């Protein structure tokens, strides 16, 4: 069991799609890494300048769209690759 | 205009060699008035005549895995679609629409282009034997 | 359906116009990408320093003028390209 | 009809001067592009940290002196060039 600190959220990307809009199977550089994931753990919240803390808007179990950058860290937890990433990099929540 | 006179002229012009005149008359009859005949070195001890009907150009398949009849080492396609791309094909992304349309149609495809880069070639060859589309380049 | 977080806005750029103030059609690099769009979803609002939230000025259904930049991201939803970008990138709203 | 958001102002750049301080006509790169304009629309106000808005100092109908830079962007409305720029880029107002 793992939980992040402050405003960090743990996500795992979905598998890259092979067939796209038909039976044509995409292999190579065309099959880019998926930018959608499943949130596993949620931090307590971001610390304000005043001192109080507010909860993160994303809840566990949601599907989120994010951007890969320097802030996203990939760690090999319990033989299962997951991403530890800040809440500011979460762009939208699917459904 | 008769083939007999053509054979006679070819015989006389070849130091009285009947076989040469007969071969040239037959080649002229087979190819037609608007075709071309060429002479090159052979391998055996006898003359042979090879007439090609239709269009044929001296470019082969870009990848061995396209072969669907390994007995003769040749790629045969029935009622294909021909994509004539006067440009360099490097990325498969530009080809998803036509490939999807062809797969929906269900007929083979032949791609004649400037050249095919490894990415598009790999995608096409993977799609060939998987049973989705029949493609040669 | 997707919903943005905080001060982010989802837009789709309009189709590039071919005819240009006359019958002359533009093909190639001359016809630049459109700088106008249609807002689909609107985020909850920016987080203030104290902690309270303020709603965004753009409402769903408006036509916006925005500046393309490194912050604007494009995501494929429902086999359709859309732009996820912050509200600070909106320059003005037409009509 | 477009209205800017927050502290942005739309201006139209004045035509470059050719006849310079006498009969001499200027053509080419010597005639630098004008740095004066006419304000057409004014944003609601800049958003402070607390949450309240502050109305802009420039009023519609004024003539302004601005510094051209990466912040000033050019866009097309009614087939006429106008500049979308922040109010911080306006240096002074003439008369």
């Amino acid at each position: 069991n793992i939980r992040p600190l402050h405003d960090r959220v743990i996500v795992k990307r979905k598998e890259v799609e092979t067939k796209s809009a038909g039976g044509i199977v995409l292999t190579g550089s065309a099959a880019a890494k998926s930018t959608r994931g499943e949130v596993l753990a949620v931090g307590n919240g971001r610390i304000l300048e005043n001192g109080e803390v507010k909860p993160l808007d994303v809840k566990v179990g949601d599907i989120v769209i994010f951007n890969d950058g320097y802030g996203v860290k990939s760690e090999k937890i319990d033989n299962e690759e997951v991403l530890i990433m800040s809440e500011s990099d979460i762009l939208a929540i699917v459904e | 205009s008769d083939s007999k006179a053509i054979a006679q002229v070819g015989t006389i012009s070849a130091n009285s060699d009947e076989t040469v005149g007969k071969l040239i008359a037959e080649a002229m009859d087979k190819v037609g008035k608007e075709g071309v005949i060429t002479v090159e070195d052979g391998t055996g001890l006898q003359d042979e005549l090879d007439v090609v009907e239709g269009m044929q150009f001296d470019r082969g398949y870009l990848s061995p895995y396209f072969i669907n009849k390994p007995e003769t080492g040749a790629v045969e396609l029935e009622s294909p679609f021909i994509l004539l791309a006067d440009k360099k094909i490097s990325n498969i992304r530009e080809m998803l629409p036509v490939l999807e349309a062809v797969a929906k149609a269900g007929k083979p495809l032949l791609i004649i282009a400037e050249d095919v880069e490894g990415e598009a070639l790999a995608t096409l060859v993977v799609n060939t034997m998987r049973g989705i589309v029949k493609v040669a380049a």
